[PDB]
């Protein structure tokens, strides 16, 4: 009954969506950018299946971009540290067996058998890597089925499967050289390429730089955090839990809105003579729908206000304006 | 590979409007939420089918093997 | 295996890229995040690497930075909190006086290592440094001024570590002003580069 | 089946009727009815056996259905089965 208290002050609380962003990686200072993504990725967008049986992904996939210095792996253990079901390991150290499901001899039976990866562990749930774009492409590649089609397909040793691989990726990346430079693409920034890209929803551009009030402040929490937020983890978790009981729909005055807003995102990152996309592909107008459907988890509202559009919109041009 | 199919993302305004539509449409259509009980939103199951199939699926199975074997 | 202690590793600067990214999470995290077929883990290992490294081809260069000599690349050399260079260049004080240094060995008969690693067991039994604020002022500020000198709060941390590490001299269990200095100005001969 | 197959319309009925939640790549439709039917295997004489099925490959960029187009398939095909990338082996393609 107390608990229900909670859940009933979360949601009289109005503006609870800004004290939940607040409350992602308390060990992390700033990177509300970061924080908010994290938080819809953990709400995650509403899984869907078509009268053809096409699924279409509910999980958003996110990767975060900076030098490594930066707070990026407290974001990875935070949120293995927090998140039910979510799962650790290296891009380096690590291999595409690993990763998806391995195929390997049974110790009772003597014949074969699937062995799961952390891709399976993590069905229903988050995988985070950390030192992604360190990964070998032999392994990159080999996740790109677990990203978007949300399963394992094998065929090997006369044993056949398609195993489910329901995940949220949230990968830990590094640019190309270490050091990020604006002056550059996010394309050229890093070693990825365009089906990989394209399979990620929203990219967080962490770079560090110098300003001495922020520098201060961060110095300041970080040795106050060596003992020289709104909500407590159960508290947030418990949210979290009633939000996702939620499956938000579409207003019809945020389809058209919708619609327009890819439009600007198709027209604004469109490259060449050609016309040709990049960044920008089907994929991304999905984003944007799990996007506003994780927002109105947030919100704890079952419907899809055109507001919640206007955020992911935004979310998804933080990967792309910065030309 | 005697079909080859080559497929390309060109960024188009006219084209990107109708896809985008039909997929917000095509999402909305597929959401959980949306002559008995079961009976009747079969029906209103095989009315959304009718909104982009000519055929349906569950006969367009049955002709394909039929016309296969 | 050195999960708790030492690990010392010479030829580093040889050492391929792939083994410093595994290293990487060790500095960051003291772990493993293994997956392979059938294995997977966070394999803890805490060890304080005492890395020992040289510049590429037969000397040092000194009229280049420390970087431009290692050509490991600088981020890998901020994972190390203090990063040093010593040199054969000639000096005939220097040498003769490691010279009278190393053949005085032969001549005799806390210096003993057992006394030495007992006062060090001692002082991590006994020894656990709180942090007092004329520690914190110094902190904020020297990291501060060392940001815009161009540095990290991975020399900020380094230097709580070292503060707290030089707090256990003396049995003296709280960091004060003298230890964060002490900590900042051996980083202050490191991070000139 | 034998009355809607006499509509002068059904092939293009069909067409679009493949993978109908797949917005236009009207071309990949028309492949993939043309391959989910086949040809007609032959044998001459029995000395010289012709392939009867029809090989089709998408090639093209991302977020542009190719997989979901696969996956529509694997749904609606009698026999079929689905792999993918490293998750194949020769072996575990042809026979082991
Ligand atoms: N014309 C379209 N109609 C409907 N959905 C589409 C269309 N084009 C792309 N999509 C969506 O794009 C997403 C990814 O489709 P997918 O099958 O992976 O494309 P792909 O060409 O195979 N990309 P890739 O795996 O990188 O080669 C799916 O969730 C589809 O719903
Ligand atoms: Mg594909």
């Amino acid at each position: 009954s107390d608990e229900i208290n909670e859940l009933k002050e979360m949601v009289k609380d109005e503006h609870i969506y800004d004290k939940l962003v607040r409350s992602i990686a308390p060990a992390v200072f700033g990177h509300e950018a970061v924080k908010k993504g994290i938080l819809l990725q953990m709400l995650g967008g509403v899984h869907k299946s078509t009268v053809e049986g096409i699924k279409l992904r509910g999980d958003i996939n996110i990767c975060v971009v900076g030098d490594p210095s930066t707070s990026k792996s407290q974001f990875l253990k935070y949120v293995v540290g927090f998140a039910p079901r979510s799962v650790y390991t290296s891009g380096k150290a690590s291999s595409a067996a690993g990763l998806t499901a391995a195929v390997v001899r049974d110790e009772e039976g003597g014949d074969y058998t699937i062995e799961a990866g952390a891709l399976m562990l993590a069905d229903n749930g988050i995988c985070c890597i950390d030192e992604f774009d360190k990964m070998d492409i032999s392994d990159q590649v080999a996740i790109h089925e677990a990203m978007e089609q949300q399963t394992i397909s094998i065929a090997k040793a006369g044993i056949h499967a398609t195993l489910n691989a329901r995940t949220s990726i949230l990968a830990a990346a590094n640019p190309v050289g270490g050091r990020y430079n604006r002056k550059l693409s996010l394309r050229g920034n890093l070693n990825m390429t365009a089906p990989i890209m394209s399979r990620f929803d929203l990219f967080f551009v962490i770079l560090d730089d110098c300003n001495e009030k922020i520098d201060t402040e961060l110095a300041s929490h970080i040795v106050d955090l060596h003992m020289k937020p709104p909500f407590s983890a159960e508290q947030l978790r418990r949210y979290i839990k009633y939000a996702r009981t939620f499956k938000p729909i579409l207003t019809k005055e945020a389809r058209s809105y919708l619609v327009e807003k890819y439009k600007e995102l198709r027209k604004d990152d469109a490259q060449g003579f050609s016309r040709s996309s990049y960044r920008i592909t089907v994929r991304q107008l999905e984003s944007m729908i799990r996007l506003s459907e994780a927002i109105a988890r947030a919100n704890c509202v079952d419907e899809i206000t055109p507001s919640f559009i206007a955020e992911a919109y935004d979310l998804l041009r933080q990967s792309i304006i910065r030309v | 590979f005697d079909i080859l199919c080559v497929v390309r993302d060109l960024v188009d305004e006219e084209a990107d409007e109708r896809l985008a539509t039909f997929v917000v449409d095509s999402h909305v259509r597929s959401h959980p939420e949306n002559l008995n009980a079961r009976q009747r939103r079969l029906q209103r199951q095989r009315k959304k089918e009718e909104e982009i199939s000519p055929i349906p699926q569950e006969l367009l199975m049955k002709y394909i093997h039929y016309a296969r074997t | 295996l050195s999960d708790g202690g030492v690990c010392c590793i010479d030829e580093f600067d040889k050492m391929s890229d792939s083994t410093r990214s595994v290293l990487h999470e060790v500095m960051e995290q003291q772990t493993i995040s293994i997956a392979k077929a059938g294995i997977i883990t966070t394999l803890n290992a805490r060890s304080s690497i005492l890395a020992s490294a040289n510049p590429i081809g037969s000397r040092y260069n000194p009229n280049l930075p420390v970087t431009e000599n290692i050509d490991l690349p600088p981020p890998l050399l901020s994972r190390f909190d203090l990063v040093y260079l010593v040199l054969d260049k000639v000096d005939e004080k220097n040498d003769r006086e490691l010279a009278k240094h190393l053949t005085n060995l032969y001549l005799e008969d806390v210096l003993p290592v057992e006394f030495l690693t007992m006062y060090i067991s001692y002082a991590k039994e006994h020894i656990h440094p709180i942090i007092t604020e004329a520690a914190k002022t110094e902190l904020v500020r020297a990291y501060v001024g060392m940001r815009k000198m161009t540095a990290t709060t991975r020399q900020l941390e380094s230097m709580i570590r070292l503060a707290e590490a030089h707090a256990k001299m003396k049995l003296k269990n709280v960091v004060e002003l003298e230890d964060v200095q002490e900590a900042v100005r051996l980083i202050r001969s490191a991070i000139k580069d | 089946f034998r009355k809607i197959s006499r509509d002068r319309g059904i092939i293009d009925k069909i067409i679009s009727s493949m993978a109908p939640s797949i917005y236009g790549h009207r071309d990949i439709k028309t492949a993939v009815a043309c391959s989910l039917f086949g040809g007609v295997p032959k044998n001459v004489n029995g000395k010289h056996s012709i392939r009867g099925d029809i090989n089709v490959l998408l090639l093209g960029d991302p977020g542009t259905a190719k997989s979901q187009i696969l996956k529509y398939v694997e749904k609606t095909a009698h026999r079929a089965v689905f792999a993918t990338g490293q998750g194949a082996s020769a072996v575990g393609l042809t026979a082991s």
